[PDB]
């Protein structure tokens, strides 16, 4: 043992044995500027789950090395201020953006799995992987990306978010598109500010028809106004008295938890698939970029060696490691 | 799949393969073969998918067939003889029946069609076992009935073997299919080599085994099943591809690297016989090997291809499993002309 | 040898611990003293060859072979710290490590005693070579270069694998002092034809000889620098070494199986340097000079005479210097406009004069002037020639002429006439590009005024 | 199979008892040291994959990849030198009991031998 | 030999090459295949019992042993393959190509 | 403290430096044993010393 294999599973570590049946996954939803991360935090607080926040860009760097975010340039290479700024840029900033976000997701999707299955407490996520394609929905009805970047979506989609457990819960916060304009007025902040109405509009277009009616069929959907997630009790109340046997999580045996497991505990392979040699304009980098870019990486503090190995941030004894 | 029923399958896999390679009696070979493929058909469909399903239908097929001819060659020799034990066999009807048998397991031309249809089918690990492992034990009964094989039969095949590989390895795109054409060139040369030197065929295998060993395991580490994934590869961990060069140069034969060994030591070995020609020929089809080789490590290694833009968090992340004994298998496939000699060790 | 092979592989760990910014100096300083030490194998026998030991001997067409080649590699540094200024430290240390291999494949090439360890050697030198190229090279018909070079050097050595494996097992032995003693006359048979064919038509595909050559314009304008000094100065000569090696057995039948060779050398001559006269690029121009050179030296060791081995063997290092003295000045042009058209820059003589003096002296080398080493071993072959026959003379001198006049129309395109207008970034000469055409030059007169030591073992 | 099957082969030995009166390999042969220096480049290009310092850590790994790779030449020398020696005792042997195969010849000086003089012109 | 011997190499002959010459079913061809250790089974018996190689009787059983091992994986995988595809048909098995 | 989280790696794995080295050490002195019974056998059976 001493790392979770396939040694550990014939000595016999089973995660149905681990589990409590308290051990939920449970996805909060809603429009820009809703209140879905407040809740988040009250439900996660109130039935002890662990929290995790919405993926945004530097998830990666936030769970890597340490703590501390990296440059754009070498995480991400998009922004979503000049996304706000200049949606249809000639750079395909958006499309960057777009996939740069499913990748963080899945990323924080693969964690909140590893850390259920090997402690068996439930998780609160922001948002999820099920849910991302309701922003690349908005942005193609409004022209920011094209069908190329849509295809391309959907390809990495497939064959990444096909291999992982649903959410047990679905929690969607419903609020009027002139509230959400009014919220975000009342923010302040520029650059969302700037986000029309017709973006808005098909977000919550995607949420309803989509997304609520897709994941309806999998496991329960619970939908709240903002005076009802405005009480987060009531909420708490009702995911405590959830009956459902008809999702795949006890269809799950010892044998699919331990390949889930091991899928989920290799980072590389989580992301195996979001690198695909489909060259589209909006992603694709030049061989003189990507060195230039790797090289500045690896001249990074902590990342020319593995995490053990490197002598600038401390490590020592690595001539008997 | 169980890592349990795993560990037993191929654990009977490779007892199947003791069992043919420990026999004195023709049954006992027939029933390693047999046990063999029938613990080898679940190792192939262990991800399922339609692809894997018809790899492991068409392998069954070819592999089944192999054993009826096979235990027709033994009866037909024990009809003529009345003799069990495996030595040269008494009649030249069994001897032919027995040498295509294990020429279709072997995926000898022109038996050759189902080892790149299977390889493409099969995952990496699955092609790594098939073709090592089940290259390994048919090779073995053929040694053991070296001194009656017919030379031009066994001749014959090998060069048409040599033929095939290089052109489809030639056409090729997909990783897994190249390894396959590869593997047929490679059988090609050890049973051209067969009828004169079991040493020599045995020297080859060795080699061969090595460096196939060492290209998958690349592969696997990498997690590249075509050209252009492997492509990618210099933007994550430009090690692991200058490595796939030096190999894919040590697999197309070139000085001073072990892959010339063999081809070395059998263009020898057939010119101690007087044979002039087929040594010749066999030296110059090589060339489509290395260029196919050569082709597939313009695009990993010696050229930069256009990355994307989630190698960044690729570059974030590092690598959890470790290969057991890559090190060693990529040292003894590219450094090992300087110890030829030990083949008298082998001997 | 081995006072020689060791601090080769130790050049090797130096320049991989060294530091980021001290490669280029150690690399330069100890390939320097290496060549120094190598200095000491001129001094050879009246009798018979230097015999180190049971796998390393040296003679007197080995030893300033080895002396050109150890000279050649810090030049080939200099001129990669040229053009790899901002390359990364791994990627340095890589361009230095191919270097250090093919040095030490090339050492051991030519003081091999055995023909199957020759063989082994000079087939290895291909590896670092194809790299180079393929890895190295700046335009995009690199790979097709490489290509072209890798599968006709290898479809030409082949068969000259299966006839060395065949003559041991024939003979006994390939050790070349035993095959030396132990020659016996080739009966005039198809299969001493063919044994003959396998091993002659290997080393002329490395010449190379005219109708086989395609690979060579292709892979010298596309290499880098320093692939392009040492494929011309040391590849070329490979090809020449292993033709005035093997020819020991292949008597009686080389009178008559000379023929075709002959012929074809002189007359793609005389086609490869009209060839020179209509090139609009200066590499391809400097290739085929070499072709033409190479086929002149072909003809030296066909007909086969004392006075021929002498002249080809002063003929190859001569055009060893020359035509990589050539490919410094070409390139040092090239990273000026960054363009490789013979018409593009010119008036490069009142914009940079010590270069239009070092252009002045090696088109004058590169063309048989007297006294220099390059005439003496052409005016030798020409002799030998015409002992040979007399309208081998009528051949010789229409590409005496030719050459002359490509050699100066080069100088004349490039230095005289008025500068371009627009090129306004022609920076004067560095010191180590000064330095670098001297270190070429010098040693060359030096040769001129010490000719025996070039003149092979038949002096 | 040329000595496969040699009388008195007793099988999936190594090394023979009979081997044991051939002087051992010297601990410095060449061969030796060419094992040493495979295990040395295994070390290397092992921490190069798994992206430690190449020449500074794992100096307990190095040291086991050299030991190891030294070990293993040890034996397979000394098999290779055995088997050699086998090969030389039957082909002496052989020649020693068949002389109407290996008869002795008279040798001639180049002075009786006639040989055609082919000149080079 | 006798024309017994010669009947049933003919037809382990007969068998073989309905099994190398498919039609649409891999239902039939595995019938072939079951038909071939047949006359296998009925050659080495015939061989046997006129030899009186007393312990070489327990061979035809083996053989029959290992023969069903093989009809039963064909059956298996002939199970999946029709529930991939609906049918046994072998034109559906062509996704790889060589 | 500089990575967020612990790497696998960050202190040796004493048990296995100690195997290490004693596997190191036990071939090495069994290596030198062996190569002087070796030397003392074939002299033995040659009859030199
Ligand atoms: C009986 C007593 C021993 C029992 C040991 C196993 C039980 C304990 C461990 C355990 O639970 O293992 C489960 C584990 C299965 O767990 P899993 O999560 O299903 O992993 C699936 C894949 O292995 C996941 O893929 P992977 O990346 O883990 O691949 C592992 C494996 C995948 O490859 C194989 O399994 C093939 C192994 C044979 C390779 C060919 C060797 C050819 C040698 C020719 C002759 C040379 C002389 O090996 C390789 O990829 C590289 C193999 C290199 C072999 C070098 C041999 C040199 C000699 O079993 C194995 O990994 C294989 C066990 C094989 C046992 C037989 C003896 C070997
Ligand atoms: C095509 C027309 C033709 O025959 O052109 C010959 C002609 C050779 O010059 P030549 O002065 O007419 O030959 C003198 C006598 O005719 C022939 O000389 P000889 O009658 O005094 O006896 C010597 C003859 C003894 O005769 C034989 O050995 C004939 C038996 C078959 C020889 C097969 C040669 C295979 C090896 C070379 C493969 C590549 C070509 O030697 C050869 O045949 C030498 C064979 C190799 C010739 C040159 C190979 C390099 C060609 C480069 C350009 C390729 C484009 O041109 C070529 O061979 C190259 C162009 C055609 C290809
Ligand atoms: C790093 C490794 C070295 C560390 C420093 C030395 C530690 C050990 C000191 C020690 O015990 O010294 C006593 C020992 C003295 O031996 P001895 O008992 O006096 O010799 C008398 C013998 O009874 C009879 O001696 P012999 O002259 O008859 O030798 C027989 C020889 C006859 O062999 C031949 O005639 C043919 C040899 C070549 C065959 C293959 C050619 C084609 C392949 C080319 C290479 C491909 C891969 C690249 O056959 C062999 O040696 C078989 C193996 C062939 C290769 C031997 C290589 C020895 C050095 C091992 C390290 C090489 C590293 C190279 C790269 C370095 C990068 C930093 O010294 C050595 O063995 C030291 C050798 C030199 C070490 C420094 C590296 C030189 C590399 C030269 C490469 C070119 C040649
Ligand atoms: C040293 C001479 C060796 C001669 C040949 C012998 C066989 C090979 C040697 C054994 C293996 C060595 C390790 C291989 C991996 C190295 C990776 C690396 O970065 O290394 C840098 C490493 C230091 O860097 P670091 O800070 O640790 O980490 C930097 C990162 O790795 C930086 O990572 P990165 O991300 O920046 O890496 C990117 C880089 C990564 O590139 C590489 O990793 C290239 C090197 C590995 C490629 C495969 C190596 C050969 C494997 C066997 C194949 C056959 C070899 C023979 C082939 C002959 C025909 C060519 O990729 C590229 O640059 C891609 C573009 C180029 C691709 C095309 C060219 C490929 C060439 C392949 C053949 C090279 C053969 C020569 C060996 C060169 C390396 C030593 O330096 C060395 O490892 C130097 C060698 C060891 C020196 C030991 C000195 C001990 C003390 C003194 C002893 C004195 C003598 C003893 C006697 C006592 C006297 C008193
Ligand atoms: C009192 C009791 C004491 C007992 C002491 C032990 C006695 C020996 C026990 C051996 C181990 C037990 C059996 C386990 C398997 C044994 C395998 C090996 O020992 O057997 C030998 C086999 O040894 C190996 O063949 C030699 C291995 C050589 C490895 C290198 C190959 C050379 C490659 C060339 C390049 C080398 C590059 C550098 C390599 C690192 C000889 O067996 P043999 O019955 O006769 O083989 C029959 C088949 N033949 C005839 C066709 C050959
Ligand atoms: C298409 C047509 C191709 C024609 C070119 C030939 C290249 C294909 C090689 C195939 C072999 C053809 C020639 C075979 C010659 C041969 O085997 O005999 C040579 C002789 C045989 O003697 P024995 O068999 O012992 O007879 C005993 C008599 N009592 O053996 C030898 O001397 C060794 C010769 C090695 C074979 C050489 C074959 C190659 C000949 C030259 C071709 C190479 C040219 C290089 C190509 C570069 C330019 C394209
Ligand atoms: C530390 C890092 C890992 C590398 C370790 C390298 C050394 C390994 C061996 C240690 C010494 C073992 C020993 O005792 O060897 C002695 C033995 C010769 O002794 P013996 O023959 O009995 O006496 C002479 C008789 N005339 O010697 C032998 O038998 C020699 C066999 C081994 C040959 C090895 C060849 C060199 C390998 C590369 C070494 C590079 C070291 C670089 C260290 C860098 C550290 C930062
Ligand atoms: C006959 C045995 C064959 C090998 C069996 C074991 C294979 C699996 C183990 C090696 C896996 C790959 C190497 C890298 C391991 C990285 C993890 C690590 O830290 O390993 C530490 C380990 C030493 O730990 P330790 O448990 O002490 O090992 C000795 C046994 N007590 O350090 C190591 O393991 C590194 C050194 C391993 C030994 C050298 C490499 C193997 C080759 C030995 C010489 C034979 C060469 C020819 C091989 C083919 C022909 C037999
Ligand atoms: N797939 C996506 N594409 C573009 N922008 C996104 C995507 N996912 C999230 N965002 C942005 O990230 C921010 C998420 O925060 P938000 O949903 O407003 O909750 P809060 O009100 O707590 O900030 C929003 O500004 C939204 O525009």
């Amino acid at each position: 043992r001493l790392q979770y294999g396939p040694l550990a599973f014939v000595l016999g570590e089973r995660t149905t044995r681990k589990l409590t049946e308290t051990s939920k996954v449970i996805t909060v939803d809603g429009n820009i500027c809703s209140g879905k991360g407040r809740l988040a935090r009250e439900i996660a607080e109130k039935l002890g789950l662990r929290h995790f926040p919405e993926a945004g860009i530097h998830y990666a760097d936030s769970t890597t090395g340490d703590g501390k975010p990296l440059d754009v340039q070498l995480s991400g290479n998009c922004s979503l201020e000049k996304f706000y700024d200049d949606p249809k840029s000639n750079d395909g900033n958006s499309y960057r953006l777009q996939s740069w976000l499913y990748a963080s997701r899945l990323l924080q999707y693969a964690d909140a799995l590893e850390h259920l299955l090997s402690t068996g407490q439930g998780v609160v996520l922001e948002r999820s992987i099920y849910s991302d394609f309701v922003f690349l929905e908005a942005m193609y009805r409004q022209g920011f990306i094209r069908k190329q970047c849509v295809e391309h979506y959907n390809e990495v989609k497939k064959v990444t978010a096909c291999e992982y457990l649903p959410p047990h819960v679905v929690v969607y916060v419903d609020v009027p598109v002139p509230e959400i304009q009014s919220r975000i007025q009342k923010k302040g902040n520029p650059h969302e500010m700037k986000i029309t109405a017709a973006y808005l509009q098909d977000i919550e277009n995607a949420y309803k028809k989509t997304f609520l009616p897709e994941m309806s069929e999998k496991c329960e959907v619970l939908q709240y106004s903002a005076r009802e997630a405005e009480d987060a009790e009531k909420v708490v109340e009702d995911i405590e008295y959830l009956k459902c046997d008809k999702g795949p999580w006890p269809d799950q045996d010892d044998r699919t938890f331990h390949r889930l497991r091991m899928l989920v505990q290799n980072k590389l392979e989580v992301l195996n698939y979001t690198t695909i040699p489909v060259y589209l304009p909006e992603i694709t980098i030049g061989a003189h970029q990507s060195d230039r870019v790797f090289q500045k990486f690896t001249e990074l503090p902590g990342r020319k060696y593995s995490p053990g190995y490197n002598e600038d941030v401390g490590d020592k004894w690595i001539w008997l490691k | 799949m169980n890592p349990i029923i795993y560990t037993t399958l191929i654990m009977t896999v490779m007892s199947g393969t003791m069992l043919v390679m420990i026999s004195s009696h023709w049954l006992l070979i027939w029933i390693g073969f047999e046990m063999n493929l029938l613990a080898m058909i679940p190792v192939l469909m262990k991800n399922f998918n339609p692809r894997a399903t018809e790899a492991a239908t068409k392998y069954f097929l070819t592999q089944a067939t192999a054993s009826m001819m096979l235990m027709m060659a033994i009866i037909i020799n024990l009809l003529y003889s009345g003799q069990w034990t495996i030595t040269k066999m008494f009649n030249p009807v069994a001897m032919t029946m027995m040498t295509m048998a294990l020429a279709m397991k072997l995926g000898l031309s022109p038996f050759h069609f189902w080892v790149p249809e299977v390889t493409q089918g099969i995952s990496l690990q699955a092609g790594l076992l098939l073709l090592t492992w089940q290259k390994l034990a048919p090779l073995s009964v053929l040694c053991q009935i070296s001194q009656s094989i017919n030379p031009n039969l066994m001749l014959t095949m090998a060069m048409l073997s040599i033929l095939i590989g290089g052109w489809g390895g030639l056409n090729q795109t997909q990783l897994r299919k190249i390894m396959a054409y590869s593997s047929i060139a490679h059988m090609g040369w050890m049973t051209a080599v067969l009828p004169y030197n079991t040493t020599m065929t045995i020297l080859n295998l060795l080699i061969y085994i090595t460096m196939t060993l060492a290209m998958f395991m690349l592969l696997i580490h990498s997690s590249a099943t075509t050209t252009l994934s492997l492509s990618h590869t210099w933007n994550k961990m430009p090690v692991i591809t200058s490595l796939m060069m030096v190999t894919l140069l040590s697999m197309g034969g070139l000085p001073p690297l072990s892959g010339f060994m063999p081809k070395w030591m059998i263009i020898q070995e057939m010119t101690k016989n007087e044979s002039i020609i087929m040594p010749t020929l066999m030296a110059m089809t090589a060339l489509l090997n290395l260029y196919f080789y050569m082709r597939l490590a313009y695009s990993s290694s010696l050229t930069m291809f256009p990355s994307t833009n989630n190698m960044k968090m690729k570059w974030q992340f590092e690598h959890t499993k470790q290969m057991k004994l890559l090190p060693t298998m990529i040292v003894l496939s590219t450094l090992v002309l300087p110890m030829t000699p030990a083949l008298s060790s082998l001997n | 040898m081995l006072k020689i092979i060791i601090p080769t592989t130790m050049l090797l760990p130096m320049t991989w611990m060294s530091k980021h910014n001290m490669i280029w100096i150690n690399a330069t300083v100890h390939s320097l003293l290496i060549s120094l030490i190598s200095l000491s194998l001129l001094n050879q026998l009246g009798e018979n060859s230097l015999n180190f030991s049971l796998t390393f001997f040296s003679d007197s067409l080995s030893a300033p072979l080895l002396v050109l080649t150890t000279w050649l590699l810090p030049l080939m540094l200099m001129a990669s710290q040229s053009h790899l200024s901002k390359e990364t430290t791994t990627r340095k240390k890589l361009y230095i490590t191919m270097l250090i291999l093919l040095q030490l494949f090339l050492i051991m090439t030519f003081t091999a005693t055995e023909l199957i360890l020759f063989y082994i050697l000079f087939e290895a030198t291909l590896v670092p070579t194809l790299i180079i190229i393929t890895r190295w090279g700046n335009q995009t018909e690199r790979l097709n270069a490489g290509l072209y070079f890798l599968f006709y050097t290898l479809a030409g050595s082949l068969p000259l694998l299966v006839a060395l494996v065949y003559i041991q097992n024939t003979t006994g032995s390939l050790n070349f002092l035993i095959i030396h003693y132990w020659s016996h006359p080739l009966s005039n048979s198809w299969s001493n034809i063919f044994m003959w064919l396998a091993c002659i038509m290997a080393f002329m595909v490395k010449m190379p000889l005219y109708g086989l050559h395609l690979w060579l314009p292709k892979a010298h304008v596309e290499a880098p620098i320093a692939g392009s000094m040492v494929l011309a100065a040391v590849l070329l000569k490979l090809g020449g070494y292993g033709m005035m090696r093997i020819t020991t057995i292949l008597n009686p039948l080389t009178n008559y199986m000379a023929y075709p060779f002959l012929m074809l050398s002189m007359w793609g001559m005389i086609m490869t340097s009209s060839i020179c006269l209509r090139q609009t690029d200066l590499k391809s121009l400097i290739a085929y000079s070499s072709v033409s050179h190479m086929a002149l030296v072909i003809v030296a060791i066909m007909i086969q005479t004392p006075w021929s081995f002498m002249g080809a063997t002063a003929l190859m290092i001569a055009h060893g210097l020359t035509s990589s003295m050539l490919f410094c000045l070409a390139n040092t042009n090239y990273e000026r406009v960054h363009s490789r058209t013979m018409i593009l820059a010119r008036g490069l003589q009142t914009l940079l004069p010590l270069m239009a003096t070092w252009w002045l002296v090696a088109s004058l080398t590169n063309l048989a002037l007297p006294p220099s080493i390059n005439l003496i071993g052409e005016l030798f072959i020409i002799t030998a020639s015409f002992s040979w026959s007399n309208i081998t003379i009528i051949l010789m001198g229409m590409n005496m002429m030719i050459t002359a006049l490509y050699s100066l129309y080069m100088l004349i395109t490039t230095q005289r006439g008025k500068y371009t207008h627009h090129i306004n970034n022609i920076k004067p000469s560095f010191t180590r590009e000064n330095a670098l055409m001297a270190l070429h030059i010098l040693p060359l007169l030096l040769l001129t005024l010490n000719p025996k030591m070039i003149l092979g073992p038949l002096y | 199979t040329m000595m496969s099957g040699r009388p008195g082969r007793v099988p999936l030995q190594f090394l023979p008892n009979e081997a044991r009166s051939l002087p051992p390999p010297k601990l410095t042969d060449p061969r030796l040291v060419y094992m040493g220096f495979l295990g040395y480049c295994s070390g290397l290009i092992d921490n190069a994959i798994r992206r430690r310092p190449v020449v500074s850590a794992g100096l307990h790994r190095q040291l086991l990849y050299v030991t190891s790779f030294v070990f293993f030449g040890y034996y397979l020398l000394k098999r290779q030198d055995y088997m050699y020696a086998l090969r030389d005792h039957d082909m002496f042997a052989y020649v020693k009991s068949h002389p109407e195969d290996f008869p002795e010849k008279d040798k001639k000086t180049y002075g009786e031998i006639l040989e055609e003089f082919h000149p080079v012109r | 030999m006798p024309l017994v011997y010669m009947n049933i190499i003919m037809a382990f002959a007969i068998a073989l090459a309905g099994l190398l010459m498919y039609r649409s079913h891999l239902m039939s061809s595995l019938l072939c295949l079951e038909g071939m250790m047949l006359s296998l089974f009925i050659m080495s018996t015939l061989i046997i019992l006129n030899t009186h190689f007393t312990l070489a009787n327990m061979m035809p059983i083996i053989l029959l042993v290992f023969a069903a091992c093989e009809a039963a994986l064909g059956l298996s995988l002939l199970v999946m393959v029709s529930n991939t595809y609906g049918t046994d048909y072998v034109q559906n098995l062509n996704l790889l190509q060589c | 403290k500089f990575y967020i989280r612990e790497p696998p790696h960050g202190s040796p794995d004493w048990l296995k430096v100690g195997l290490t080295l004693g596997t190191s050490v036990f071939l090495w002195i069994y290596l030198i044993k062996q190569h002087k019974e070796d030397v003392l056998e074939y002299k033995r059976r040659n009859g030199l010393e």
